[PDB]
């Protein structure tokens, strides 16, 4: 079952970066 | 012949503006793109792990 795990944290943990990236996009966007 | 006499004696124009507001803009534009992937991917990993109590239950 590990092999299973390491898929299912290979999509959520692409998550991460992602999120990072619409936090900070959603900071740009707040100002002008 | 006298008296009154000392004196003197269309189809379409297509506008388009009309009465409405005004209107302004911006170019902090989409990140949109992104989240259509990020639930389309999380969908699947909902599934996955559902999967994931079959496979260890059918044990």
């Amino acid at each position: 079952a590990l092999l299973a795990e390491l898929e299912a944290l290979s999509r959520q943990l692409a998550a991460l970066t992602q999120q990072v990236s619409e936090l900070r996009e959603q900071q740009q966007q707040q100002n002008k | 012949a006298a008296a009154a006499m000392t004196a003197t004696r269309m189809p379409s124009s297509g506008s388009s503006p009309s009465v409405p507001s005004s209107i302004i803009a911006e170019e902090k534009l989409l990140a949109l793109l992104a989240e259509l992937e990020a639930l389309s991917r999380q969908l699947a990993a909902l599934t996955q792990q559902v999967s994931e109590l079959r496979e260890q239950q059918q044990q």
